[PDB]
């Protein structure tokens, strides 16, 4: 009559922490999937020039013997 | 007061997923400075060579 509507409003406040836990983690997730998303796309482009430099590092070192 | 336990017990909840792409995300900032490195050193190899060709 008195102590059930206090473990009633306790009872609420748990479920409010569980939601405020639940989106906090959601938002979290979301945040780190698009630094995955962007990390990947950055490391593509690093990857394509690393590629093209070492390509064209051959190129020039097969130059300098033709001269030896 | 309680607000320690809940945030605790917020952070232990269903980590593995949260685990993996912190996991993902470490591995993936490694290997961008990894590369970014290889660049730089890319890059100062080929001057040298095109310093070498000009003979
Ligand atoms: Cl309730
Ligand atoms: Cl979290
Ligand atoms: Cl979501
Ligand atoms: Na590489
Ligand atoms: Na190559
Ligand atoms: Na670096």
């Amino acid at each position: 009559s008195q102590e059930r509507i206090k473990a009633e409003r306790k009872r609420l406040r748990n479920r409010i922490a569980a939601s405020k836990c639940r989106k906090r983690k959601l938002e979290r997730i979301s945040r780190l999937e698009e630094k995955v998303k962007t990390l990947k796309s950055q490391n593509t482009e690093l990857a394509s020039t690393a590629s093209l430099l070492r390509e064209q590092v051959a190129q020039l070192k097969q130059k300098v013997l033709s001269h030896v | 007061e309680r607000n320690k336990l809940a945030a605790a017990k917020c952070r232990n909840r269903r980590r593995e997923l949260t685990d993996r792409l912190q996991a993902e995300t470490d591995q993936l900032e490694e290997e961008k400075a990894e590369l970014e490195s290889e660049i730089a050193e890319l890059q100062k190899e080929k001057e040298r060579l095109e310093f070498v060709l000009v003979a």
